[PDB]
C-alpha cells in the first residue's frame, strides 16, 4: 500500500518547430535553425498536457491529399506537354 | 513575437494560513537545522518571483515549541542554485545557536490564535543585501534590497492534522505565448499564460 | 526545356511528398510535409531583362506542418500522448542523456530491467522526483525507472 | 565416471513407473532464429536458451567515394583519389546504421 | 512508387493482424496484437536533404497486447483461469521440467 | 487462480470492423497513388 | 456480451435452485438452498 | 473518422456499464455505475 | 509435422502483381532506350 511517485515525464519544446532535422522512425533533434531543447513539465506555461491510454494518428486528411494528387498529376502532365512541344519545335528546325 | 511577455513584479506580502496539529510531538527550539527534518514538524515549499522575473523556492518550517505550551517556531529558508540558504528575521524573537531567526506563534487553548512576533509585524531582512544578512540571496542582477511581509493573522492550531489552507502572494512572472491571430488591420495579437 | 524540366522536378516532388504523407496514413505521430517553390530570375548586364522570359520553377524547401493530430483510446496506461505543444524525450543509450531525440508516438512498454522505452527499446527520458518532493528537484534528464 | 542417486526409489503396488529423471548434461545449441541489431552484432539464439553474439558486421566509408573504381557484380574498391578505406561500426561518428 | 508500394505493404501488415484477431474470437487465452509503424527518412554525406521528402512508412513491430480478457463459466473443477497477472507454465515432456 | 472458468480473447469485435474498414480504405489510398505514379511514368514514355 | 452471458446464467441458476426447492415441498427432513452471487472485477496492469 | 470512432467507443462503454448494472441484479451489497463522458478539443498553436 | 494440413504457396498476390507492374515499365523504359538508340544510327546513315 505504498502509493510513490517514480517521475515525470520529460517534454521537450522547440522555438522553431519547422526547423526540427528529421531523423528515421518519427523522431527529430534539435538544430541550429531549431534553436535550442526547452524542457520543462507538463501543463507548465505553453506546454500541453500529458494524456495516458491515447495514441497520436497522423495528421493528414485523406481528401486533402487525394485532391493534391490530382493536381499535382495535372501540373505534371502540362510541363510534359510543354516538353513535347519544345521537342517537336527542335525537330521542326532540323529538317530545314 | 516574444515568447514570454509581461511586466513582472516582485513579491512583496505573502499571506498564509495553516492549521498547526496540538496532537503532534514537541520539538526542541535550540536544536532546529532545516537539514534535519526531524528536528521540526512540518515543511511546505513556495514559490517568489524577483524584480526580473526570476523564479525561487521558498521553503517555510514549521516546529513545536517544548519549553512553552502552545507555541511554535516557524523558519523561512531561500533556495538558490548554490543551496538553500536559510533566510533571517529582524525582529523575530525566536532564535537559534546556528543564527538562523525565526518568529514565534502562539494560541489560545480554544485554538485560536493569541500573538503573532511579539505583536511585531514579520518583515524579512533584504534577499540579496550581503550588509544584512549573513546569507544574501544571489538575484543574479535583480534589486536585492527586496524584503519580504508575512501575514498569518488567521493561522489556527486545532485537532485537525496540518493544513495549509490558504496562500495568496502578488507575485507575477511572466507570459508565456500561447497562441497567435491576425486581425483585419494586419495588427498581430498574442495571448499568453496571465 | 529546361524550364519545363524544372516543372516536370517541381511536379514529382509534389507527388514524392503527397504520396509520402498518403504512406504514412496509419503511423503514430506523424507530422503532414508540404512543399513550397519559388520562381528562378536572374538577369545579367548584360541581357535585356524586357525580352528575357523567366527561369523556371525552384523547390524552396519542404515544410514540416506540425498541427495537432487525431487521437486513438486504446485503454493501455503505457500508451501517452501530448496534448497541446511539446515532444517527449528519448534517448538511445540508457547512461546518456545528451543524446536524445525528439518524438510524438507515446507506445511506450517497459523492458526486463524495468525502463519505459519505445518500440526501438530507446530509453524515456524524466526527471527526478523525490517519493515526498513537490515539483522537479533535479531539472536534469534520465531514464524513468 | 558416473554417479548415481537412487535414495527416493520406492516399491508400492504401482506397476512400474520411472516418476522422476534428473540429469546435469548438456550436449550443445542448435540455431534457431537470427536477427541483427542496430549496432550491426549479430545474435543467434539456439535450443538450450543460449543466445550469444556471433560477431557484428563491417562497415567501410571512404572520404572521396566519387574516386572508388567499379568493379562488376556492383562492387568497388579503393583507389588513393578515392582514400583510404576507414574502418568502424555502424551508428558511431559519422556512419550509418 | 515505393513509398507508395510501402504504404500499401503497411495496410497489408494491418490487413492481416486484424484478421488474426478476427479468427482468434474464439479461442481461449488469446490475446490481441496491434501493428504499429514509423515513418522512413535517411540521407548520406552526399545529398543536401534540405528539399527531399520522405521515404514511406516501415513496419514497426507487432505488440503483443496483454489486457486481460472475458471469462466463460463452465462449472467444471479442471477448467482453471488466471485473474491478474501471471501464466501458467506447461511441460512437454513429464520428466524434463 | 479461479476453478470453473476460462479466459476468452481480449479482443472487441466492433473496433476489429471499424479497423477492417479503416485498413481497407488506407491501402485503396495508396493503390491510388501508384497507380498515379505509373500513369506519370506512362505519361513521359509517349513522347 | 459475456456480461451478459453471465447474467443470463446467474437468473437460471437461481430458476434452478428455486425449483428444486419447490419441488421437495413435501419430502421429509430438507432443508431449502438459497443462492449467493458476486460481482466480477478483473484487477490487471493494463486497462487503466 | 477518429470522432465517430469516438462516439461509438463512447457508446459502448455506457453499453458495458449498463449491462454489467443488469447483471448484478440478483447479487448482495452491489453498488450500481454510471459511465460520464467529457469533450474533446486541442488547444495549439496552430489551426487556428 | 502436422497431420490434416497442406502448406499452399508463399506468394502474395499483392506483391506479384505490384512487381508484375514493375517489371512492365522497367521493359518499356528499356525499349525506348533501344529506339534511341536505332534512331542515332538512322540518323547517321542519311548524310
Amino acid at each position: 500500500g505504498e502509493n510513490v511517485t517514480l517521475g515525470r515525464v520529460a517534454l521537450v519544446r522547440v522555438p522553431n518547430e519547422q526547423g526540427l532535422d528529421k531523423k528515421g522512425g518519427t523522431q527529430w533533434d534539435s538544430t541550429q535553425f531549431s534553436g535550442d531543447k526547452i524542457w520543462g513539465e507538463s501543463n507548465k506555461g505553453s506546454f500541453g498536457t500529458i494524456n495516458n491510454g491515447m495514441l497520436e494518428q497522423s495528421n493528414i486528411d485523406m481528401t486533402q491529399e487525394l485532391v493534391d494528387l490530382i493536381s499535382a498529376q495535372r501540373n505534371f502532365q502540362a510541363n510534359s506537354r510543354s516538353l513535347e512541344v519544345h521537342n517537336q519545335l527542335q525537330q521542326n528546325i532540323l529538317q530545314i | 513575437i516574444p515568447a514570454e511577455f509581461g511586466k513582472p513584479k516582485q513579491t512583496a506580502n505573502i499571506e498564509v494560513g495553516v492549521n498547526l496539529p496540538a496532537n503532534g510531538d514537541l520539538k526542541d527550539p535550540t536544536q532546529f537545522d532545516f537539514s534535519d527534518p526531524d528536528t521540526y514538524n512540518r515543511s511546505t515549499s513556495s514559490t517568489i518571483y524577483d524584480s526580473m522575473g526570476q523564479s525561487y523556492k521558498l521553503t517555510t518550517y514549521y516546529l513545536k515549541d517544548q519549553t512553552q505550551p502552545n507555541t511554535w517556531n516557524t523558519y523561512y529558508t531561500v533556495t538558490d542554485k548554490e543551496g538553500e540558504k536559510p533566510l533571517n528575521v529582524a525582529a523575530g524573537d525566536a532564535q537559534t545557536p546556528t543564527g538562523h531567526v525565526g518568529h514565534t506563534m502562539k494560541f489560545n487553548n480554544d485554538g485560536t490564535l493569541a500573538s503573532l512576533n511579539n505583536g511585531q509585524p514579520i518583515t524579512s531582512v533584504a534577499l540579496g543585501d550581503p550588509a544584512t544578512n549573513t546569507t544574501p540571496v544571489d538575484m543574479n542582477g535583480a534589486d536585492p534590497a527586496q524584503t519580504l511581509n508575512f501575514g498569518l493573522g488567521s493561522a489556527t492550531q486545532f485537532a485537525a492534522p496540518f493544513e495549509l489552507t490558504k496562500f495568496d502572494e502578488d507575485g507575477a512572472t511572466t507570459g508565456f505565448l500561447t497562441k497567435v491571430d491576425f486581425d483585419e488591420n494586419g495588427s498581430v495579437m498574442g495571448t499568453y499564460s496571465n | 526545356s529546361y524550364v519545363s524540366l524544372s516543372g516536370l522536378s517541381a511536379a514529382q516532388l509534389d507527388l514524392n511528398t503527397t504520396s509520402n504523407n498518403i504512406a504514412n496514413a496509419n503511423t503514430y505521430g506523424f507530422k503532414e510535409s508540404r512543399a513550397e517553390f519559388a520562381d528562378v530570375y536572374s538577369n545579367s548586364l548584360f541581357t535585356n531583362a524586357k525580352t528575357t522570359p523567366g527561369g523556371g520553377a525552384q523547390a524552396s524547401q519542404v515544410a514540416q506542418q506540425f498541427h495537432e493530430g487525431s487521437s486513438i483510446y486504446t485503454n493501455n496506461p503505457m500508451d501517452l500522448r501530448v496534448s497541446g505543444t511539446g515532444f517527449f524525450a528519448v534517448a538511445k543509450e540508457r547512461l546518456t542523456p545528451q543524446q536524445n531525440e525528439l518524438t510524438r508516438n507515446g507506445a511506450f512498454h517497459l523492458n526486463k530491467e524495468n525502463y519505459m522505452v519505445t518500440a526501438n527499446d530507446e530509453f524515456l527520458l524524466g526527471y527526478q522526483v523525490d517519493p515526498s518532493s513537490g515539483e522537479v528537484s533535479s531539472y536534469e534528464p534520465q531514464p524513468i525507472n | 565416471t558416473l554417479n548415481f542417486g537412487l535414495g527416493s526409489a520406492t516399491q508400492f503396488a504401482a506397476p512400474f513407473e520411472l516418476t522422476k529423471f534428473d540429469e546435469d548434461g548438456a550436449t550443445t545449441g542448435f540455431l534457431t532464429k537470427v536477427d541483427f541489431d542496430e549496432n550491426g552484432s549479430v545474435m543467434g539464439t539456439y535450443s538450450n536458451g543460449e543466445n550469444v553474439t556471433l560477431g557484428r558486421v563491417a562497415l567501410v566509408r571512404v572520404p572521396n567515394e566519387q574516386g572508388l573504381d567499379k568493379k562488376g557484380g556492383t562492387q568497388w574498391d579503393s583507389t588513393q583519389f578515392s582514400g583510404d578505406k576507414i574502418w568502424g561500426e555502424s551508428n558511431k561518428g559519422s556512419f550509418g546504421t
